């Protein structure tokens, strides 16, 4: 679908810093 | 008679469910389900037709979120090959439904592809593909019309003034339409507004020719 599924390589992770 | 109603709803029933999307074999079996239905959107039983409705409306449904653009190609490829009413008719509204999803970097190819099939519908004489063109011009034109040029807006513009001396009125009615639609959604809507202006003027203005009532009507 997305831009990320296009490119095939992943998403990131949520975190605080 | 039954039959293929089975085979059809089964099919539905399975691909929006089938495997992981965006893989090489769901997009083969897609391809496949869309060419099967749309064949059966005009085959000779009223319950198979239908069903065949029902089973584009829910597949094209469940895959929007994943498969939009091969859904999209699959309805633009029966346009293309310009074949039975119903058939034609079936992927033409679905198309102009879908139209406003396209991603900006896929409006100019499609407005390319699209006008030599605009341009061949215009020119079918039966009064139910003209209704459902009718409603596709306006809904195809208000999604690609602003990444058209200008020889492609006169193209098209002169495809749909051929019909304004038609005998069917649903079809004057789909050319009036069709041809202010067009200029409206266009990137110079007052110089179209001007050019349609001086089209529509000059098919009247040597008034003392023998002008049919039917060209009147349409203009």
């Amino acid at each position: 679908x997305d831009i990320w599924c296009e490119t095939n390589k992943q998403t990131g992770i949520l975190v605080l810093c | 008679k039954k039959d293929r109603v089975n085979h059809c709803l089964t099919i539905c029933e399975n691909i929006v469910a089938q495997s992981v999307r965006n893989s090489p074999e769901f997009q083969k079996l897609l391809g496949i389900a869309m060419e099967l239905f749309l064949l059966c959107s005009d085959d000779a039983e009223s319950d198979v037709r239908m069903v065949a409705d029902e089973c584009l409306n829910k597949v094209i449904k469940a895959l929007m979120d994943s498969n939009l653009p091969r859904l999209q190609l699959e309805l633009y490829k029966e346009i293309k090959k310009n074949g039975a009413p119903r058939s034609l008719r079936a992927a033409l509204w679905r198309f102009a439904e879908l139209a406003h999803l396209v991603r900006p970097q896929k409006c100019r190819p499609y407005l390319v592809n699209l006008l030599p099939c605009l341009t061949r519908t215009s020119k079918r004489p039966e009064e139910s593909v003209q209704e459902t063109l009718a409603a596709a011009v306006p809904k195809i034109m208000a999604s690609f019309g602003n990444f058209a040029n200008d020889n492609e807006i006169k193209v098209l513009l002169k495809a749909f003034i051929a019909n304004l001396k038609s005998s069917s009125p649903t079809i004057r009615r789909t050319a009036a339409g069709s041809a202010v639609s067009i200029c409206q959604h266009s990137r110079r809507t007052q110089y179209f507004y001007s050019w349609l202006l001086n089209v529509l003027l000059g098919l009247l203005v040597p008034v003392e020719d023998e002008h049919s009532t039917l060209l009147i009507l349409g203009v």
